[PDB]
């Protein structure tokens, strides 16, 4: 099994991470109604591309660590950046054992103002931006997010960023083979991460240039 | 003679003296009491401060073990910490291997089994602390006690500490069939103040925890303004 693509963007006050709700087995769309967005602790969320077993094990291993640490000792729960750091160190440690965690993850989180959005590969590479995307979203979706960021660097609004998230999800549906039209958007604001109900983006297949006579190679 | 120096020596009458000496050290610890109130459990412990500069929150004896189970260690605090860490290793495994919260009775059985592997060998000494395990799993509220002997037993209301008899004579007269935790956090807390002598230790304070439906079946410390003043 293997997930699809993930995209994520920071707006004025929070983060948005969108992902399709589908698990494929090679070319076969196996399960179209499973949730791929997990959320860790009470401030952060994660979503992985590629093999599902590895993401399922790694997210479980980093969700056991958060709750135990907070329950055993009287300490504050880990900030987004620190649970992401632990995620990255564990992925790198699994890679040194030739036991790779073959999934590119996108990690979002918000804690009282300091909003955090990072991404980690499976070889151990980690980065942070104002827009992340894995799978094929790094090629198709990411350029659109980058232009929508730079056309107004002051900071997008929540609706003005949800718009472009829909506009990139549409193209990802058009141009990615192993994808379906039923996505989910996890929105992380100061209160905390909140996953939305599945929704569908509308499409357009009625260009005149697609008519039977024109596309014909007689 | 020498028949009471190691844990692997039966007395002439088949008694393991070292474990009786261990239990003697628990008989001299701070008071604790607990009630299984058919919709939750309430544990309440006496903390005897030896110093009036101690920050509130120090030497807390009630430790969370899983989401729903907690342990109050009446006796030697360092040894209770070892038992709490072992119970935490046992509860995380069932949440890891078996994808399920550990049932209260199983946790009590394992904690007793671990407390007893220290009273068979010649190279260890028995734990100097008695544990009170309060759990609320999918099998109802459960209150167990483990003695340094390694013997577990489930109760409705249990008393431990130096003042153990008179503080137990208080629990006989509660109902425990209609008793609700919301009033038990008052009842047991008042019992400890009644049984506590104050011309020995000038500094003392009561710390109480509970797990019932109101706390989403989670073992937490009582809200501060829920314990009667004295």
């Amino acid at each position: 099994a293997s997930g699809g693509s993930v995209i994520a963007i920071k707006y004025k006050g929070g983060v948005l991470m969108a992902a399709d709700t589908l698990l494929s087995y090679g070319s076969l769309a196996k399960w179209p109604n499973i949730p791929r967005i997990r959320l860790l602790g009470s401030h952060s969320a994660v979503c992985a591309t590629g093999s599902y077993a590895d993401f399922q094990m790694m997210a479980k291993q980093v969700e056991d660590n958060i709750e135990r640490q907070k329950m055993y000792h009287n300490v504050d729960e880990l900030s987004p950046s620190e649970v992401f750091s632990y995620l990255h160190r564990s992925i790198y440690q699994k890679r040194c054992d030739f036991d790779p965690c073959l999934c590119q993850m996108v990690f979002i989180g918000v804690r009282d103002g300091e909003t955090f959005l990072a991404g980690v590969d499976d070889v151990g590479t980690r980065w942070e931006d104002d827009c992340i995307a894995t799978g094929y979203g790094a090629y198709i979706a990411l350029p659109l997010l980058r232009q929508a960021l730079e056309k107004n660097p002051d900071g997008l609004s929540r609706g003005e960023a949800m718009r472009i998230l829909t506009d990139c999800l549409r193209v990802l549906f058009y141009r990615e083979c192993r994808a379906i039209n039923k996505f989910q958007v996890a929105d992380a604001a100061s209160d905390g991460v909140r996953i939305s109900e599945p929704f569908d983006v509308e499409t357009h297949w009625e260009y005149e240039g697609y008519c039977f006579e024109k596309t014909a190679i007689i | 003679s020498g028949h009471d120096q190691s844990t692997d020596v039966f007395s002439a009458e088949g008694r393991v003296f070292q474990v009786e000496y261990a239990g003697k050290a628990v008989d001299n610890s701070s008071t604790a009491v607990a009630a299984c109130c058919k919709d939750g459990v309430v544990v309440a412990v006496e903390k005897v401060h030896t110093s009036r500069m101690l920050e509130k929150g120090s030497n807390n004896r009630i430790h969370a073990v899983d989401r729903q189970a907690g342990i109050c260690i009446c006796g030697l605090l360092p040894d209770g910490r070892a038992i709490v860490s072992r119970a935490r290793q046992e509860a995380e495994n069932s949440r890891d291997i078996f994808a399920t919260p550990i049932r209260g009775s199983v946790l009590a059985n394992r904690v007793g089994e671990f407390m007893h592997a220290y009273t068979t060998h010649f190279a260890y000494r028995p734990f100097g602390c008695s544990a009170i395990i309060a759990s609320y799993a999918d099998d109802g509220p459960q209150l167990f006690v483990s003695d340094p002997s390694g013997t577990v037993a489930g109760y409705y209301g249990v008393a431990l500490g130096k003042a153990k008899t008179v503080a137990k004579s208080e629990l006989e007269k509660l109902d425990f069939s209609s008793l609700t935790c919301d009033e038990a956090v008052g009842k047991l807390a008042s019992i400890l103040h009644e049984v506590h002598d104050k011309q020995k230790d000038k500094l003392y304070e009561v710390e109480v925890a509970w797990v019932c439906d109101k706390s989403d079946r989670k073992f937490v410390h009582v809200p501060a303004d829920m314990v009667p003043a004295e």
